RNA sequence: GUCCCUACUGAUGAACUCGUCGCAAUGGUAAUUCAGCUUAGUACGAGAGGAACCGCUGAUUCAGAUAAUUGGUUUUUGCGGUUGUCCGACCGGGCAGUGCCGCGAAGCUACCAUCUGCUGGAUAAUGGCUGAACGCCUCUAAGUCAGAAUCCAUGCCAG
């Protein structure tokens, strides 16, 4: 299985939730609600609609720029299975997760002043 | 390929082949197929492991 | 419509009856027949699915599954019942001792008001060496009956609900000589019974139950339309049904704290979903986990029972690999399995601010 | 050598299957006539994946790739990449490419030395394909058909191409691989050769359809099979191919 | 032999008898009209329908000459109305389209615009050869 | 699955052929026709089609 | 097409019944009785033994 | 150029002290067709062509349910935008029999969504075994074996 991300606000897109559209040049639009698939046929920009994370990546609501986020990436080149490799990997998550917690903690109280 | 000799279906001491294999096992809709007993890995225990996907 | 669920009527008991019992034979060991549960809900998953032959074969493929809160039952009683060529007739029952506020709640219409004095002379016939009587009606039991039966009631005071009257029920006990069941179900007196050894996972069972009513309805939806035979206007719903082939696909124990966890998710949460059940609540208990949709509405009781006869499918056969449960809010679109995935999502609000 | 198969009961055995110098990939489905065709074929010289891409049979018109890398199209799952990935060798590199036209094996053709693409490809991807298979990479149309990896296969030995294809463009074609071509059909009459046919350097699977006399082409233009020879065509066999194709 | 396909699992259909879609190969037919499904259970009032993956019978109602003379078979590529696939992805396409095909299931164009519809490459190998983008 | 008290024998004195003796004469006949009606041969061509197990000879064993 | 009540239908099913079904039912059953006898066991007159009386109709009044 | 009784369909009900757990007379009764895989390019065939039993997986129609998901529906008049007028203006609101628009939970729905549909006996045409009538013979006269989606039942609904 994999989680997805919804094109248009960026919530988490688990599988059964939200229609995906798929356009004549190629390439698939996957939605996570009715919402999301609606304002994208309304043709609304989630760059400027204020609860998505485009708008707040956009306005600098959210921290970009930090290890903790360069740590995960779409991988189009496998690697061969290894338990300890996936043990290894899995405390590494949870260690990267709460450190991004502290880390955007700290942002938003920069942020709020 | 040169060293290889040519698989005939009457040669007593034949190769086993999938075929035969899934039809002691069962049949074409009974088989199940084992899709890691070709994974090569680095340690041999490793086979048949559940690998976590979602934490 | 269908000329065999005629004559179209309202259930004439809220509780739903087995009306069938698999056949009895010695050679099988000593086993119970039935349970029963209250539909909690229903949810999505994720199965990886080996039916060979089918295109879905060594894939993935999201189903849909409805969750049955089951507390462990109670064993109160034991019935014997004999042939006759008018029919089985009970012979005779012999209860427990020491019998609960909830089944004696089921005895009594208003609780509230009432001297609360059932089966108090029954305890005495216990206690006061009236025992001898007891132990005649147990060999009576042994040496006339034919099948025997065990009184079970359920734990409403821990399903979450504003019940308090619990339900009772006869689960027919087979695989054995009628001496051994009658054993059986004496040593069984007084103690919790689990679903988990009742049933186990894998196995299709068959489910009764009481579907939902929809009032007076006319022809248009009652039958299905553009003497008996004719469509007529009436009540349509509240029906009782035995819904055959249901797979049970997972029995989680309630205090395993990561019900909701496979071998691949390994997130330790639980079965009932982000916000809690709509109009149910929360699971705390034994759950059963079973494919498909069920007949009756949320928080209805639920009889489950083995399946009659030995079944003819690889279906049937098939083990049962779950790849994920889902948790998220019935509630709405929701979007997170737990609160700390939704509080890691979105990050740190004012409110958190005003109370830290 | 070549032989004849069916996948289920269909004659396009490039749809189902990517047959390549240091590994075979089959498409996984009810029985194991396919698999076993293609191991008795090879008797485990190379591995063979049962492998599904995005939940299809259509692995071999979903794939492409020679002895030193695969190409898979971003719709494959990490579920299938990992399959992959576990059950073939470290010195085979594979990738997930994001290209819009996600048929890679009906728009690339590679042997282990060049690779021919639908023109329309991104030139990310071009860099990628030419890195991961290691070869030169060139765009051209054959016949007018923009899907090189439907209408034509490609060895080391040599290449069948689509039956109406002209002369000149032909002899292009040739000098700018390095290999002999002819055109030439698949199961009797059919125009799609790489649907309907695998060809490695040493094995060639088609359909249970292809004629005596196109079999005998297969096998002399890939050099299949004792002396074969692209050149035995124009020779021994012109009585043949005038008076069955005319 | 009736072009009825094997296999195939449910899905919404979304194409019913007298309707117009899009053509998606080079054949020079712009616009099928379909006019009859193939596998339909014939019962009363019942329009029959089809979805991707369904051989169907059409006119072309604007396209080549040649082509808009006969009826002939198609088989339906795009959806514009939502459906599930097993893996419980519920999609659509942007439009309806289908592509000329004979009885065998053999195409009369040489190339397919647009993308294909997953089932219809499943079940027809010759327009998953013939497919350049496949969703 | 034969009546009881008839026994069944693959004898090695000729090929193809199998002996079926007892003490009760119908119990023995109507084992044979068991035999020979299920393996009977259904929608092809009698003619062309020879192939079954038949009663060959019919006798007493002393 | 065959119906669910033929005869060749139930002779099949009850084959499947037979060997596979039986096994597999039959260690399940075996297994979970197991753990119903684990939970389980976690004068005549005057005694019960014999069985005396406890405490419209068949026959005419005379 | 002449709103009532009853049938049917559901819903209550007095007397047998109230209640809980049951039994089952009788009445109803349900599944249906197609396809794909393997058998198998096999038997068969000069060739062209080309099955079937077991085993497996889907689909049509019919039936009974269900709402995790996905559409639709909105008096949640829930939130936001907006037209005309009004409360002196802001704010906050009334009126336009729900002003108009967008999203919209819950509930309700949908082969627009999903799930489930089960096994014994006796027979008809027919094919037999033993064997008289009739010193041959004969499936029938006495006796008896198999056999149709048929018949009667179980499973199922009512009680
Ligand atoms: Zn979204």
């Amino acid at each position: 299985m994999r989680i997805e991300n919804c094109f248009f606000c960026g919530r988490p897109a688990w599988p059964s939730k939200g229609i995906t559209f798929m356009r004549n040049d190629g390439k698939a639009f996957r939605f996570c609600r009715s919402k999301c698939h609606k304002n994208f046929k309304m043709k609304r920009n989630p760059r400027k609609l204020k609860w998505t994370k485009a708008y707040r990546k956009n306005a600098g609501k959210e921290m970009v720029v930090d290890s903790t986020l360069q740590f995960a990436a779409r991988r189009n080149v496998p690697v061969r299975y290894n338990r300890e490799l996936w043990q290894k990997t899995l405390k590494a998550m949870e260690r990267i997760s709460e450190i991004r917690a502290r880390r955007e903690r700290v942002f938003y109280k920069k942020r709020m002043a | 390929v040169k060293n290889l000799k040519k698989y005939d279906k009457n040669d007593p001491n034949r190769r086993v082949l999938a075929r035969d294999i899934e039809e002691a096992n069962g049949g074409a809709g009974v088989f199940n197929v084992d899709l890691r007993k070709d994974w090569i890995l680095e340690n041999p225990e490793w086979k048949y492991d559940k690998i976590p996907e979602i934490f | 419509g269908s000329l065999a669920f005629l004559p179209r009527k309202r259930a004439a008991r809220h509780r739903g009856r087995v009306k069938s019992f698999p056949k009895d034979d010695p050679k099988k060991p000593v086993h119970l027949t039935a349970a029963m549960g209250y539909k909690a809900g229903m949810t999505t998953i994720v199965r990886d699915l080996d039916r060979p032959g089918a295109k879905a074969h060594k894939k993935e493929v999201v189903e849909a599954v409805t969750i049955i809160d089951c507390p462990p039952m109670v064993v109160v009683g034991l019935v014997g019942y004999i042939e006759t060529p008018r029919g089985l007739r009970s012979l005779t029952t012999v209860w427990a001792e020491h019998l609960s506020d909830e089944v004696k709640r089921r005895f009594y219409k208003n609780w509230y008001k009432s001297k609360k004095k059932a089966f108090t002379k029954y305890a005495k016939k216990y206690a006061e060496n009236n025992g001898a009587s007891i132990t005649r009606e147990l060999e009576r039991i042994k040496k006339y009956c034919t099948v025997v039966r065990v009184l079970a009631h359920t734990q409403i005071r821990k399903t979450p609900l504003k019940q308090k009257k619990a339900h009772l029920m006869e689960i027919q006990i087979n695989g054995g000589s009628v001496a051994d069941k009658v054993e059986f179900g004496r040593s069984l007196f007084e103690k919790p019974v689990t679903i988990d050894t009742i049933f186990e996972k894998d196995e299709m069972i068959d489910v009764i139950a009481v579907t939902k009513g929809h009032g007076f309805v006319g022809v248009t939806a009652r039958w299905g339309t553009k003497q008996w035979t004719v469509a007529r206007a009436g009540q349509m719903g509240y029906h009782h049904r035995t819904s055959v082939n249901h797979k049970i696909y997972r029995i989680g124990k309630g205090d395993d704290e990561a019900n909701a966890s496979t071998e691949t998710d390994l997130t330790k949460k639980k079965i009932t979903p982000m916000g809690g059940f709509v109009r149910y609540g929360e699971v705390n208990n034994d759950y059963v986990m079973i494919k498909g949709s069920v007949p009756g509405v949320k928080k209805r009781i639920m009889t489950l029972r083995k399946s009659l006869f030995t079944h003819t499918s690889r279906k049937a056969l098939e083990k049962v690999e779950l790849k994920w449960i889902d948790t998220s809010s019935e509630f709405g679109h929701g979007a997170f399995q737990t609160a700390a995935e939704k509080k890691q999502f979105m990050g740190t609000l004012k409110k958190d601010l005003q109370t830290s | 050598m070549a032989v004849r198969a069916q996948f289920e009961n269909s004659n396009e055995v490039g749809v189902f299957a990517t047959l390549t110098n240091s590994y075979c990939l089959v498409a996984l489905g009810a029985s194991e006539n396919f698999y076993s065709v293609f191991e008795a074929e090879l008797q485990d010289v190379i591995p063979i994946c049962r492998t599904t891409i995005a939940g299809t049979r259509i692995i071999g018109r979903l794939t492409a790739g020679n002895r030193k890398g695969l190409l898979v199209p971003t719709t494959t799952t990490d579920q299938e990449l990992q399959h992959l990935r576990n059950s073939l060798p470290d010195d085979i590199r594979i990738q997930r490419i994001e290209e819009r036209l996600s048929a890679l094996g009906n728009v690339i053709v590679c042997n282990d030395h060049t690779a021919l693409i639908h023109p329309d490809l991104e030139r990310e991807t071009e860099e990628i394909i030419a890195d991961v298979l290691g070869v030169e990479v060139f765009r051209q149309t054959i016949a007018d058909h923009v899907l090189v990896g439907s209408y034509m296969a490609l060895s080391n030995q040599g290449g069948l191409v689509h039956p109406k294809t002209s002369i000149q463009d032909q002899d292009e074609l040739s000098s700018l691989l390095g290999v002999p071509l002819v055109a030439g059909s698949v199961n009797r009459g059919s125009n799609v050769i790489g649907g309907g046919m695998v060809v490695n350097d040493w094995l060639a699977v088609t359909g249970l359809d292809t004629t005596a006399p196109e079999l005998s082409v297969i096998e002399s233009v890939f050099r299949l099979g004792e002396g074969a020879g692209p050149g035995a065509i124009n020779t021994s066999m012109k009585n043949t191919i005038v008076e069955s194709f005319y | 032999k009736r072009g009825a396909p094997g296999g195939k699992l449910k899905m919404t259909l979304g194409l019913p008898v007298g309707a117009i879609m899009n053509c998606a190969d080079n054949s020079g037919a712009r616009n099928l009209y379909i006019i009859a499904v193939k596998g339909a259970g014939a019962r009363l009032n019942r329009l029959p329908a089809g979805g991707v993956g369904d051989m169907v019978m059409a006119t072309v109602k604007k396209g080549k000459p040649e082509l808009r003379k006969k009826v002939h078979p198609a088989v339906i590529v795009r959806q514009a109305k939502p459906w599930k696939r097993f893996d419980g992805v519920f999609l659509y396409f942007e439009d309806n389209a289908g592509v000329i095909v004979n009885p065998k299931g053999e195409m009369k164009g040489s190339a397919i615009t647009g993308p294909v519809g997953k089932e219809a490459a499943e079940l027809w190998p010759r327009i998953a050869s013939n497919a350049g983008v496949v969703m | 699955v034969m009546a009881p008290g008839v026994e069944v024998e693959i004898s090695k004195a000729q090929k193809d052929e199998l002996i079926l003796s007892g003490n009760s004469l119908e119990a023995v006949s109507q084992s044979a026709a068991d035999i020979q009606q299920i393996c009977k041969v259904r929608n092809k061509d009698i003619r062309k089609f020879l192939d079954g197990i038949y009663v060959s000879e019919k006798g007493n064993i002393v | 097409a065959k119906s669910a009540r033929a005869s060749r239908i139930k002779e099949n099913h009850q084959r499947f019944k037979k060997n596979i079904a039986g096994p597999v039912e039959a260690a399940r059953l075996e297994r979970l009785s197991a753990k119903l006898m684990a939970i389980a066991q976690a004068s005549g007159v005057k005694s019960g033994k014999s069985i005396g009386r406890k405490d419209s109709s068949i026959v005419f009044p005379m």
